[PDB]
């Protein structure tokens, strides 16, 4: 509940798979084949594999076919015959993929070898995006990747965020639950755990570890500003000193300078900032200038 | 005579061998500056 | 009820079949044959196989014929003579497939060998898609695929989702139901079960295993955002810390900063988020910035 | 709570990663391919790697593809398999990236070597920016960087702001908490701490150090002016002498000269400045002329 | 290939300025100021790529990458990024050696320098400080 929500097991990771395919059955929303020659070329390749040899030179104008790219996530410890979901995105100048059907598509990784075959029906919500869709259980795994799991006697747990204090807390929790030399902290997001040999013993050890509960120590104070979406999110550890704030078209409810008192609690910070009565767009400039002046104590990150 | 030996105008070796870079220090920086002039 | 709803048997998997065919009997909704030469070419091939040798060079304009692609799913342990459903999708520039009839169509896999023959009537709902349809029991299996089932003494159960704790629970359930050395956990989505030799013993063992009941352990907290369909779905394990939220055109029912208290239960999270009074479109940006700030505890996935 | 909010550990630092990629699945908002040849050239490269060899010379007009640059932050002590967030920014003349999907993209540092692979879905808030987006957990680390952590017996703490008094306070706090020769102040933002050998001992020492509480000494008086955003922020240590202020279109509530008394407290400064009754735009010129006259005591910084 | 025309609407050439702090260590973060050059319209919601920051010695000292914050009257071709650059080269200092250190006044005054010297002398000891000149 806490170990599985804060750390990851070494050697347990996902991968990316990509492929190219075609979507048929569209209601006149396919791309212009006069401007995209790869659609007609791959259609001729598919027909020649099937057994139909169209002559070259003759023009083909299609309205129900769209060239697409297919993306998928390869799960850890994957076996052949299992099903994964895929994301289908239109390339070229197609209009919409409403009620389409994806044909056979090889899914290859960065090693240029196949790992999955994809075929299914595209679901579009139908504002909403029209050139993108998702197929549930649309691809079947057909190649397994060997793993180093089971061998050795040590396994590393990798934290999502770097912290010496959190890694020490995780190591102390494992040590007080299992035994003295159960775990060893290597660095701020790497904790090494000693496990017995054999696959069944390691699986049982990881099942007992992953559902442990560990208190979460207070973290670094941080204020995040997203100017593209117009959002400002603060943290529970953010404090404030006493300073003076001047801002265009703002006044005390009557001078132009507004005084902000020193605040330790988060509710005091929210009360002091809402006393200014500013929009979030102006609040971004106020927070940036306050961090430059040193009155703001949290670190400022602009995403 | 053409068979008489004569030094060319551009003497010495006409090409150079590249030198591999130094071993990077194992700090936290991907940036590894070489020795600057 | 639980084993069959969470795991799959090794060697039991579906496959994909594809083919090319024609649909006749349309009410003037066929594709333009002047722009699609493959329709007229395959019609000449069909007539020449039947015995009619049309001369070349002469133009043919048709309104009742549409070129289509046929997709099908090959079931496990399939026998010849059985029936499966097929999906018919129009290629080219056809208008609709309302009241059409599909002729004979070979269905081939990736090995370029036939496995099924398809013929039937296309059902269209009749907004609704017009270039796609489905035929129930429209194809007959005619080639059987050999299997390795029955031999050996071990069989692997493959989990749908990777979890060490769930695999340990499944192994413990099988061990307390059947015997001591009945099952062995290999990895996070692979459990090996020892079975006696012979096909009848393995079938009886799988029939007893598949209807077992196993409690489902709590999973990882995860929040899923689909921006294309405009949906946000949270999980039962999602928790929240205390933070501050600022957002454009939002205010307390009167400052711009809104305080969100720390929440453990899911109902408290829903109550705290509905106190903001934001649209789901704005809630996506709020949740993304909250996960970047670390106030959100669940992992965020954008599908 | 205070050490982690004021100092950084030597050898613990982030890095920058950049890469080039493509976004597909757009609803007709891609860039003009007739003016950007690199989009079509890289699409041909991707198809040739996949196996499709389009002929050269033929024109391709696309509406769903946009060329983008991907930026990412490499975390300290990163392990392969971990996930980081990426920022996707459009280059060229694309319209919007609403509901797009990013394909595979190598992320390289300044050494021209790969460190992460990025693939995912772009989330746009949807005024708001349309050519920029952020993907949460969109990239996977695939190369680890060796570190010098664990070796040696001394570790340097680097202050965010230079101060001899603050460095002395941090050194005295560590000395009264741990022992006599625990820490040594090197310079105004560098404090050297002696630690025992071994990774586990250093991790435990840093976990005990980082959550210590240390009083913050008063800092330098400083007034920050941002003329681009129109904001003026003062400090708690700012004092004022007695002077006379003349300003266009300003008068006593009735001569043109307004007298400002000497002020020590911050509230007295705010009261004396609000007695002038000037806009912040005029207040910038007033503060600059006051600092030139020497009546203002704080140092003036224009950001 | 060369020769082909490229018309772009989302790219702007900029100059980046930064202040190198005293006693700087590699890995620390500083703020940068981004100003547009050429004929760009605005830098609203932009993203700065990798940029080497060099001094007058034509050697690199910091690498800058981040997101530009514009207030959005207000300036549109200028912005500021907080902690947008990382120090990567340290400058050696003469601090620590010797036995004398000079304090430099902001404004020249013989009387103020005498007052500072007298304050240090009455706080620490007799030969603690010596006034050289007016600042």
């Amino acid at each position: 509940e806490r170990i599985r929500d804060l750390t990851s097991v070494q050697g347990v990771r996902e991968n990316s798979l990509i492929g190219y395919g075609l979507v048929v059955g569209l209601d006149g929303t396919g791309d212009q084949t006069t401007q995209t020659p790869f659609t007609t070329q791959t259609l001729n390749n598919m027909l020649s594999q099937l057994g139909i040899t169209v002559p070259t030179g003759t023009n083909m104008q299609l309205k129900n076919v769209a060239a697409v790219m297919v993306t998928a996530s390869y799960p850890p410890f994957a076996r052949q015959g299992q099903t994964i979901d895929v994301v289908v995105s239109s390339m070229g100048n197609a209009k919409s993929l409403r009620g389409g059907t994806l044909l056979m598509t090889p899914l290859k990784g960065v090693d240029s070898q196949v790992y999955a075959l994809a075929q299914g029906n595209i679901l579009v919500g139908g504002v909403n995006q029209l050139n993108g869709g998702r197929i549930t259980n649309g691809a079947i795994i057909e190649r397994e990747l060997p793993t180093q799991f089971g061998a050795g006697n040590t396994i590393n747990l990798q934290l999502n965020d770097e912290d010496f204090t959190m890694a020490q807390q995780i190591t102390d929790a494992i040590n007080r639950a299992r035994g003295y030399g159960s775990a060893t902290a290597l660095d701020a997001r790497t904790v090494q755990v000693r496990v017995p040999s054999g696959n069944s013993s390691q699986v049982r050890f990881l099942a007992d570890i992953q559902n442990m509960e560990v208190n979460v120590t207070p973290q670094d104070a941080k204020v995040v500003i997203n100017s593209r979406t117009g959002s400002v999110v603060m943290n529970r550890e953010v404090t404030l000193d006493s300073c003076a704030v001047a801002q265009g078209n703002l006044s005390v409810t009557g001078g132009s300078l507004q005084s902000v008192r020193s605040s330790a609690n988060l509710n005091s910070v929210v009360r002091a900032l809402n006393a200014l009565g500013a929009t979030p767009m102006d609040l971004m400039s106020i927070l940036q200038s306050m961090q430059s002046a040193g009155c703001l104590r949290a670190k400022l990150e602009i995403i | 005579c053409a068979w008489i030996p004569a030094k060319p105008l551009v003497q010495g070796a006409t090409t150079a061998q590249p030198i591999p870079g130094p071993v990077p220090v194992a700090n936290g920086s991907i940036f590894q500056s070489a020795q600057p002039i």
